[PDB]
C-alpha cells in the first residue's frame, strides 16, 4: 500500500485541472522545508541570514549560488551537498529564494477568510450568529461544546460568569469554552453524514414552503462540503508555513539595515508573540496569562494573514496599514491583471513603416542596422556556427565591427526567416502580420502595397512593432499562422482583403481606357507579345482598338483550361492586360473598360478559381503591373482641368 | 546637495533621410519615400530635371 | 498551402508535425527528408509534408524503430 | 550580462518538481480503502514529499493521513 | 442655410460662403475626435466577454438549425439568403424547390455550387445547422457551426471562433458609430429591458379587456385552455391595435412599443430572440454599410446564453429557478437519465453579455472580470478544483491555451 | 526603436520600449487579445514567459539559443511555481492535478 | 519653405499614397539638412561620502576613452565624442566608484560646450 502511489504519483506533465484546498498540518509541514525559531530573518551583526530566522538559509537554502555557508565546501563541484558544517546545499543561491519553513502554530487559528468573508464559511457550516462566533473564537464568549449531564447543549454561546457558574455546579458533566479551538472540534464533531442525514429526514418533515427550503439549502450545503472532502477540522491553521527567505525577503536596504514587505514585520513579531507563548507553555503561565498570549498570538497571525480586513492594520514607524501576503494577491498587485494590463517586449522594435513598392507580398523592408538590433545574439551564433565567433564578446566585437562578413552572415541568417510585425492599432487580427524580412540599408521598415488597410493605418508615420518568431514552432507558425497570404479573404466578412484601389487602378483604367481614330486603329496583334511590342514600340497607342487572337485558356469539367482562341476586337491596353490575365478566366473577363470594382471582381473570380496561389501570384503581378502602367499612363492634374460649367452663372 | 553643474550642449547635424517627414503648404503632407536617383526624375523637354 | 493542409488536415495539426519534424531534422539531426536547397531545417520539414514525405504516424514508426 | 550569465553560469539549478496523479489514484484508494477523493488531493504531493523524507517523522505523519483519509467520507475522483 | 455656395472650390471660396463652411467642417472634425474613442471600450467588452470560449467539436446532428429565409424590407427583398447561407452546414436535407427530391442533404455544408443550385433552385427559406444549437456542448460542433470562411475550408479543434467574431464585431464597430449604433449595439448586449414595452399576452388564450384598473386599463387575457385568466395594467395611453374577444398566443403583440430581451426569450423563445438580435444589427448595419456574418451574432448569443432557469429541477440536486449553466444543466440531464433520475425542466432566459463577462464559471477568470479578493477568498473557502476549460485562464496560468496549437497539444498529451 | 534584448523593469522584468530603453513595444492588453484572435499558442507564450520576464529563462535561453535551440519545455510559466510557492507558505497544498 | 519645382504624376508606385519622390541631388545638395543640439548637463552631487567628483582621473577606464575630455576631464569644445564614450569624467566614492558622466549611448558628435556651473562656494576649473 502507498508505494503503488509513486505509480499514482505521475510524471511531469501538464495539470489538466488545478487542485485548490486546505493543506492539512501535515500537509503544509511537507510543504515546508524546516520549523524557524527566530523572529529575525538575518543577523545584523554577520550581514547573514540569523539561525533559524525567516532568512535562516540552512532552513531556507542556499544562500550562496555554489558555496557553503560553513564555507568548508564550495563551487560548482558540490552543488546540492549537505554539510555537518553548515547544514546547508550548494545548490544555486535560489535554493535560499526555494526551500520554505514552518511555524508549528500550539493552537490553531480559523482562516480570517473562513469567518471574516461574509457569508463566513466557518459560520455558515456552525450556523451561528456573527457575533457570538467571533466572541466564541476572540475567546470573549464560552461556548458550551457539549452539556453532557448538565443542561448544556452542543456550540451553544455562553457567558463566563455563566460558564464558571455551570463548572462549580456540573464538575465534569458539561463541555465548555471560550476560544476558537471549540469551533475546530465541533467542525471535528461535526457528523456532516448524520447532519445531513437529519437535514434530509427535517427537509421532509417540513411541509412549510420557507422551512423546507432552509432545510434542504443546509442540506446541500453539507452535501457540497462532503464532496469537497476538505476536513473540516483544517478550517483552523495550526501551523504557520513560511515563504522563502527571498520570497519574504528582508534586503539590506541602504545603510545596514533590512528593508522587507510588511509581511515580513509582520511574521517577525508574530514569530516574537509565538516564541514568547511557547516560553509560557513550557513555564506553565496561569492561565490569564496563556489566554492573553494566546489571543496576542491569534491576532499576530491574523494581521500577518489579512491587516485591516479583520482588526485594525498594524501601522508601522510609517504608520501605513501593514502589508499583508492578501494584499500581494489583492488587487492588480496580483500578478494575474496589472501583468494582464500591459508588457513592453523584447525580441521587437519600433520604426516608421516605409512603403516598399518594390517588396514582393511575402518580402518585408527590414532596417538593416534594426535588423542588426535584432539578429544580434541569432548572429553570435551564425558566427559561432560560422566558427569565427570564438567569445561571445568577440562577437559582440564583430558586430560592432559591423562586419561584411558579419553583413553576409546576417543576409543568410534572414534567409526565409521570417519573424512577427504589427502595425497599430489592434482592430482587426489582420492588423498584425509578419513577413519574410530582407534587410533594407537604413532605418525604415519599408511595406508592401496592399498591405495598407490590413495594417489599419496609413503611410503617415506608423511606428510598427516587429517581434521575432526564434522559436522554430514560432518559425512554422509565422509560416502557417501569421502568413501573410494566408490572410486572403476578409475574417469578418469573407470578402478579398486586398482589392485594387487607386494607383493600380489608376493605371488599370488608363489601359482599360480606350481610343477613336487611335495609333492604328482597326489592326490585328497574334497575341500579347505582338501588342507589347508594338505599343512598347510605340507603333501603336495603348487605347487603341484591336482585334487579337485570345487563346481562352478556360477549365473544363474536370478543370482543365481548354483555350478557346480566337481573333476578338478588344483594346491594345486590354490586350495588354490579356497577357496579365491568368489562363482560366474570360477574355471578356477583361475584354471591357476596368476598374477598382472590376479589378475586385476579377480579383473575387481569381480567388475562386484560381484559389489561393495562383490568385496571390495574379495579384503581385497586377499591382507591379499597375504600378508600370500608371506611371507610364503620364497623365497628372491641372488647375485648368477645373472646367467650370458653362451655363452656371446662367443657373445661379 | 550639489557642488557643481557641467552642462554641455550636444550640436549633432541632422541630415535628411528617406522615411522623414515633410509636409507643404496647401494641405499636402508626407514622409520621405526615398532619395530617387538623378536619372530617375524626369527630364523636361529643355533636359530640365525635377 | 491548400494542398499542404489536405496533406496534414488541420492547420495546427500541420504546424505541430512540422515543428516535431524539423526539430528532428536540424536539432535531432535529421537529414534533410528531400533536397536541401539551402533552406531551413522548418522549410525542410514544409517540403517533406508538402511532398507527404513526412507523416505523424511516419514520424511514430521511426521514432519507434530507433528506440531499438 | 544575458551573454555573460549563460557564459558563466555554472550551475543551471534546471527546474523545480511537480507532481501527477489521477486514475492509479482511484486504484491506490481501493488498495488504501479510502472512500474520499479530496485525500486524493491536497494529501498526493504531501505524501510524495514524505515518503522522498521518509523520516519516522514523515512516517508517522504519512501513516496518520493515512488513517485519517480512510476514516470516512466518499468522493471519487472524476 | 438657404443662401447656395454658387461658387465652386477651384473657382474660389466667398469670405461669407467660407466661413459659413468653417462650421460643418469643424463639426466633422470634433466628431471624428470624439468618435476615436467608444468602439474600443466595446471591443475590450466583448473580447472579456470571449476570453473562455473555444471551438472543439465537428458533428451536432442536432436537427434543428437555422431556418433561414432571405430579408424582405416592404415587400421587396433586401438581404439575399444565399449570402447569408455560405459557410453553413444544413439541418436537414433540403428539398428540391417543390419537389421531393432533395435539392441539399442534412449537415451538408454550404457549398458555393451548393449556393448556385439554390438560386437554381431559387428557394426562400432553408434549415441549416447552427452553432446556437449545435450539440456540442462545449464548443460548435461544425455539423452545426458550418464551415469556417477565414480559411474557406471547416474549423479545426480549438479554433476560437469566439474570438474571431467579436474582432469582426470590434473591428467593424471601429467604423461604427456609437449613435441605435454601438449605444444600441451595447443596449441589445447588456439586454436593457424596452423603455415601452409592447403590451402583449402573458400566455395563449381568448384575449379580453379586464377591469380597467387606474390610468392602466386591465386586459382579462381569458385562458382559452383553461388556464388563470391574465389580467393586466396596461395603460390608456397605448393605442390598442386588437378588439378584445380574439385568440392569441404566447408573445402576442396587442399594443405597440419596443420589445425586451428576456420577454421575448420568455414568450417567443430563444432561437426567435437571437432571430430578432441579429435582424436588429443587421439592419444598423446596412444603414452603416457595415457587412459581416450573422455567424458573429451567433457567437455572441451562444456566449450569452450560458444560463437558462431551470423550470423544475426534478431528480436533480439542482433546485426550481436554479438559473445555472445551461451546458451544466444539459450535462446533468442527461446524467439523470442515464441513471434513470427525472431531468430538470429548464427555461432559458435572456441575460446581458457584460453580466455574462462579469460571472464565469471559472474561478479565476470572475476573479480577474471582477471581485478578485472577493471572489479569491471565496474560492479559497471553495476548494473549488479548477479545470483551466478557458482561454484567458491557461493565460493566467502559463500553461499553453488549447486553442488550435494548444488543442493539438493537449490531445498529444493524451496521445 | 528596436530590441532584441535589453533592459527589463527590475521589479517587473518585463521589457520596456524603444531603442532609448531597449525595448520593444508593448503587447499590453490589446496586442494580447489580436494575439489570441490570430492564436500564435507558442509565439505568444514565449512573448509571454521568455521574452516577457523568464529570467534565469533568459540566462538558459541564451545558453540554448547559443545553440540555436529554436524551441523550449513549456508549460506553466514559472510564474505558476511562484505562485505556488506562495500559496503553500500560505498553508494552501495544491496538486498539479494530472488528469 | 523650399520653392521645389515638382510635378504631381504617379512614378510606379513609388509616388502614390502620398509618397515622397525626392531628388537626390537635394540631398547631396542637403538642401533640407539640420541640426539637433541636445543639451547634456553634468551635475557635481554633493554625495554623503563625498561629493560626485567631476574629474578627469576615472578608473577602470582607458586614455583613449579620455581623448576628448580635457585635462579637466572636459570634453574639448568640439570634440568628436561617442556613443557610450566618457565625455566628462565624474567619480562617486566606492575607493573611488566610477560615476564618469559618459556621453550617451547612440550619441556621437563633436562636444559644442560645456557650461561648468559650479555650485556657490564650489570653486571653478581652469576650463570654467
Amino acid at each position: 500500500d502507498l508505494l503503488k502511489f509513486l505509480k499514482a504519483q505521475t510524471k511531469t506533465e501538464e495539470f489538466d485541472a488545478i487542485k485548490i484546498a486546505l493543506a492539512s498540518p501535515d500537509m503544509i509541514r511537507s510543504w515546508s522545508f524546516g520549523e524557524v525559531k527566530k523572529p529575525e530573518t538575518i543577523n545584523y551583526r554577520t550581514f547573514k541570514p540569523e539561525r533559524d530566522g525567516l532568512f535562516c538559509a540552512r532552513i531556507f537554502g542556499p544562500v550562496k549560488d555554489y558555496e557553503c555557508l560553513c564555507g568548508k565546501y564550495k563551487r560548482l563541484k558540490h552543488r546540492g551537498v549537505i554539510c555537518e558544517k553548515c547544514g546547508v546545499e550548494v545548490t544555486q543561491t535560489k535554493v535560499r529564494r526555494e526551500r520554505m519553513g514552518h511555524i508549528e502554530l500550539a493552537s490553531p487559528t480559523a482562516h480570517i477568510w473562513f469567518l471574516k468573508s461574509l457569508p463566513s464559511r466557518i459560520g455558515l457550516l456552525l450556523d451561528m450568529p456573527l457575533r457570538d462566533i467571533e466572541r466564541v473564537l476572540y475567546f470573549e464568549s464560552y461556548v458550551v461544546i457539549e452539556g453532557g449531564m448538565t443542561n448544556l447543549e452542543r456550540q451553544q454561546i455562553l457567558t463566563e460568569e455563566q460558564y464558571l457558574d455551570a463548572l462549580e455546579e456540573f464538575g465534569d458533566e458539561f463541555d465548555a469554552k471560550m476560544g476558537a479551538e471549540a469551533i475546530q472540534a465541533l467542525l471535528k464533531s461535526m457528523d456532516l453524514e448524520q447532519e445531513c442525514e437529519q437535514l434530509r429526514e427535517e427537509l421532509n418533515e417540513t411541509n412549510s414552503e420557507t422551512k423546507r427550503k432552509k432545510l434542504t439549502k443546509r442540506i446541500k450545503l453539507l452535501e457540497a462540503f462532503v464532496q469537497s472532502g476538505n476536513k473540516p477540522e483544517w478550517m483552523i491553521l495550526t501551523v504557520l508555513p513560511v515563504l522563502p527567505p527571498d520570497l519574504r525577503p528582508l534586503v539590506p536596504l541602504d545603510g545596514g539595515r533590512f528593508a522587507t514587505s510588511d509581511l515580513n514585520d509582520l511574521y517577525r513579531r508574530v514569530i516574537n508573540r509565538n516564541n514568547r507563548l511557547k516560553r509560557l507553555l513550557d513555564l506553565a503561565a496561569p492561565d490569564i496569562i496563556v489566554r492573553n498570549e494566546k489571543r496576542m498570538l491569534q491576532e499576530a497571525v491574523d494581521a500577518l494573514l489579512d491587516n485591516g480586513r479583520r482588526g485594525r492594520a498594524i501601522t508601522g514607524s510609517n504608520k501605513r496599514p501593514l502589508k499583508s501576503l492578501a494584499d500581494m494577491i489583492k488587487g492588480k498587485q496580483g500578478r494575474f491583471r496589472q501583468n494582464l494590463l500591459g508588457k513592453r517586449v523584447d525580441y521587437s522594435g519600433r520604426s516608421v513603416i516605409t512603403v516598399g513598392p518594390y517588396l514582393r507580398l511575402h518580402q518585408c523592408g527590414l532596417p538593416k542596422k534594426m535588423a542588426l538590433e535584432l539578429f544580434k545574439p541569432f548572429i553570435y551564433g551564425k558566427l559561432e556556427l560560422r566558427g569565427l565567433a570564438t567569445t561571445i564578446k568577440a562577437a559582440k566585437k564583430m558586430v560592432e565591427r559591423e562586419e561584411a562578413v558579419v553583413w553576409d552572415i546576417l543576409d543568410e541568417v534572414i534567409r526565409e526567416h521570417p519573424v512577427l510585425l504589427n502595425r497599430a492599432p489592434t482592430l482587426h487580427r489582420l492588423g498584425i502580420q509578419a513577413f519574410e524580412p530582407v534587410l533594407i540599408e537604413g532605418k525604415a521598415i519599408q511595406l508592401h502595397p496592399l498591405v495598407c488597410a490590413a495594417y489599419n493605418a496609413d503611410f503617415d508615420g506608423d511606428q510598427m512593432a516587429v517581434h521575432v518568431p526564434l522559436t522554430l514552432e514560432a518559425q512554422l507558425e509565422a509560416r502557417a499562422l501569421m502568413m501573410s497570404t494566408n490572410n486572403i479573404l476578409s475574417p469578418a466578412n469573407g470578402e478579398p482583403i486586398i482589392v485594387p484601389s487607386q494607383d493600380v487602378v489608376l493605371g488599370l483604367y488608363y489601359m482599360t481606357r480606350d481610343c477613336v481614330n487611335a495609333k492604328g486603329e482597326g489592326m490585328v496583334l497574334t497575341g500579347p507579345k505582338e501588342a507589347e511590342r508594338l505599343y512598347r514600340s510605340g507603333l501603336a497607342s495603348l487605347h487603341a482598338r484591336v482585334k487579337v487572337r485570345i487563346t481562352e485558356y478556360e477549365k473544363d469539367a474536370n478543370g482543365e483550361l481548354v483555350a478557346k482562341t480566337s481573333l476578338k476586337d478588344t483594346t491594345v491596353g486590354r490586350a495588354i492586360l490579356w497577357m496579365i490575365v491568368p489562363k482560366g478566366l474570360p477574355y471578356s473577363i477583361v475584354n471591357q473598360a476596368l476598374g477598382k470594382k472590376a479589378i475586385s471582381k476579377m480579383l473575387n473570380t481569381c480567388y475562386r478559381i484560381l484559389g489561393l496561389k495562383p490568385t496571390v501570384i495574379f495579384a503581385d503581378q497586377i499591382m507591379y503591373t499597375g504600378f508600370a502602367y500608371a506611371a507610364r499612363s503620364g497623365a497628372s492634374v491641372g488647375i485648368d482641368d477645373m472646367v467650370i460649367p458653362e451655363k452656371k452663372h446662367e443657373i445661379i | 546637495g550639489v557642488l557643481k553643474i557641467v552642462k554641455v550642449y550636444l550640436a549633432v547635424k541632422r541630415r535628411i533621410q528617406p522615411g522623414d517627414k515633410m509636409a507643404g503648404r496647401h494641405g499636402n503632407k508626407g514622409v520621405i519615400s526615398k532619395i530617387n536617383p538623378i536619372e530617375d526624375m524626369p527630364y523636361d523637354e529643355n533636359g530640365t530635371p525635377v | 498551402v491548400q494542398d499542404a493542409v489536405e496533406k496534414i488536415g488541420n492547420r495546427f495539426d500541420l504546424v505541430l508535425v512540422a515543428a516535431r519534424r524539423a526539430r528532428q531534422m536540424q536539432v535531432g539531426g535529421k537529414d534533410p527528408l528531400v533536397p536541401e536547397e539551402n533552406d531551413k531545417t522548418t522549410v525542410i520539414a514544409l517540403r517533406e509534408i508538402e511532398e507527404g514525405l513526412i507523416n505523424n504516424q511516419i514520424l511514430d514508426v521511426r521514432e519507434r524503430q530507433e528506440q531499438q | 550580462s544575458l551573454e555573460d550569465l549563460v557564459q558563466n553560469g555554472m550551475m543551471e539549478q534546471k527546474e523545480p518538481l511537480i507532481v501527477g496523479s489521477r486514475k492509479e489514484l482511484r486504484k491506490l484508494c481501493e488498495e488504501w480503502g479510502i472512500t474520499n477523493q479530496r485525500m486524493i488531493g491536497n494529501q498526493f504531493s504531501a505524501i510524495v514529499t514524505f515518503l522522498k523524507r521518509g523520516d519516522k517523522y514523515s512516517m508517522e505523519c504519512v501513516e496518520r493521513i493515512i488513517t485519517e483519509a480512510q476514516q470516512d467520507k466518499g468522493v471519487t475522483y472524476l | 442655410i438657404e443662401t447656395p455656395i454658387t461658387a465652386n472650390f477651384r473657382e474660389g471660396l466667398n469670405v461669407l460662403q467660407y466661413f459659413i463652411s468653417t462650421h460643418g467642417a469643424r463639426k466633422g472634425l470634433a466628431d471624428t475626435a470624439l468618435k476615436t474613442a467608444n468602439s474600443g471600450y466595446l471591443t475590450r467588452r466583448l473580447v472579456d466577454v470571449a476570453q473562455d470560449l473555444v471551438v472543439t467539436e465537428d458533428d451536432c446532428g442536432t436537427h434543428e438549425g437555422i431556418m433561414m429565409t432571405p430579408v424582405i424590407e416592404g415587400g421587396d427583398v433586401k438581404e439575399p439568403l444565399r449570402d447569408r447561407v455560405l459557410g453553413r452546414v444544413t439541418a436537414e436535407d433540403v428539398l428540391k424547390p417543390g419537389t421531393a427530391d432533395i435539392l441539399v442533404p442534412r449537415n451538408t455544408l454550404l457549398h458555393e455550387q451548393w449556393c448556385d443550385l439554390l438560386e437554381e433552385n431559387s428557394v426562400d427559406a432553408v434549415k441549416v445547422r447552427s452553432v446556437v444549437s449545435c450539440d456540442t456542448d462545449f464548443g460548435v460542433c461544425a455539423h452545426c457551426y458550418g464551415r469556417d470562411l477565414a480559411r474557406g475550408h471547416i474549423i479545426n479543434k480549438g479554433e476560437a471562433i469566439g474570438v474571431i467574431a467579436a474582432q469582426s464585431i470590434g473591428e467593424p464597430g471601429t467604423q461604427l458609430t456609437m449613435r441605435g449604433g454601438l449605444p444600441r449595439v451595447a443596449d441589445l448586449f447588456e439586454a436593457r429591458r424596452p423603455k415601452e414595452p409592447a403590451i402583449l399576452a402573458e400566455i395563449s388564450g381568448i384575449v379580453s379587456f379586464g377591469k380597467e384598473t387606474k390610468g392602466k386599463r386591465r386586459l382579462v387575457i381569458t385562458p382559452v385552455d383553461g388556464s388563470d385568466p391574465y389580467e393586466e395594467m396596461i395603460p390608456k395611453w397605448r393605442q390598442l391595435n386588437v378588439f378584445e374577444g380574439e385568440r392569441v398566443e404566447r408573445g402576442d403583440v396587442i399594443s405597440d412599443g419596443p420589445e425586451a430581451p428576456h420577454d421575448i426569450l420568455r414568450l417567443r423563445g430563444v432561437h426567435a430572440v437571437t432571430r430578432y438580435i441579429v435582424n436588429e444589427v443587421q439592419d444598423v448595419y446596412r444603414l452603416q454599410g457595415v457587412k459581416i456574418n450573422d455567424k458573429h451574432i451567433e457567437v455572441i448569443v451562444r456566449q450569452m446564453l450560458r444560463k437558462a432557469t431551470i423550470v423544475n429541477a426534478g431528480s436533480s440536486d439542482f433546485l426550481e429557478g436554479e438559473q445555472v449553466e445551461y451546458s451544466r444543466v444539459k450535462i446533468a440531464n442527461r446524467e439523470l437519465e442515464a441513471n434513470g433520475k427525472v431531468g430538470a425542466t429548464y427555461s432559458r432566459d435572456l441575460l446581458g453579455i457584460t453580466k455574462a463577462s462579469l460571472a464565469t464559471e471559472s474561478f479565476i477568470s470572475a476573479a480577474s472580470f471582477q471581485e478578485t479578493t472577493r471572489v479569491l477568498t471565496e474560492a479559497a473557502v471553495a476548494g473549488k478544483r479548477d479545470e483551466l476549460r478557458g482561454l484567458k485562464e491557461n493565460v493566467i496560468v502559463g500553461r499553453l491555451i488549447p486553442a488550435g496549437t494548444g488543442y493539438a497539444y493537449h490531445q498529444d498529451r493524451m496521445r | 526603436h528596436a530590441r532584441s534584448t535589453g533592459s527589463y523593469s527590475l521589479v517587473t522584468q518585463q521589457p520596456l520600449g524603444g531603442k532609448a530603453q531597449f525595448g520593444g513595444q508593448r503587447f499590453g492588453e490589446m496586442e494580447v487579445w489580436a494575439l489570441e484572435a490570430y492564436g500564435a499558442a507558442y509565439t505568444l507564450q514565449e512573448m509571454l514567459t521568455v521574452k516577457s520576464d523568464d529570467v534565469n529563462g533568459r540566462t538558459k535561453m541564451y545558453k540554448n539559443i547559443v545553440d540555436g535551440n529554436h524551441q523550449m519545455e513549456p508549460g506553466m510559466p514559472e510564474s505558476f511555481n511562484v505562485l505556488l510557492k506562495e500559496i503553500r507558505s500560505l498553508g494552501i497544498n495544491i496538486e498539479l492535478e494530472d488528469e | 519653405g523650399q520653392n521645389m519645382r515638382v510635378a504631381f504624376m504617379p512614378w510606379n508606385g513609388y509616388n502614390f499614397e502620398d509618397s515622397i519622390l525626392v531628388s537626390e541631388r537635394v540631398v547631396q545638395e542637403d538642401r533640407f539638412t539640420t541640426i539637433h543640439i541636445q543639451e547634456l548637463a553634468c551635475v557635481s552631487r554633493d554625495t554623503k561620502l563625498g561629493p560626485e567628483e567631476i574629474t578627469a582621473d576615472i578608473p577602470n577606464v582607458g586614455e583613449a576613452a579620455l581623448s576628448k575630455l580635457d585635462e579637466s576631464g572636459i570634453v574639448y569644445i568640439g570634440a568628436e565624442v561617442t556613443g557610450g564614450d566618457i565625455l566628462v569624467g565624474k567619480v562617486t566614492p566606492k575607493d573611488v566608484k566610477d560615476s564618469s558622466l559618459r556621453v550617451p549611448n547612440g550619441v556621437s558628435g563633436t562636444v559644442i560646450d560645456v557650461q561648468v556651473f559650479t555650485r556657490d562656494g564650489v570653486e571653478k576649473d581652469k576650463r570654467a
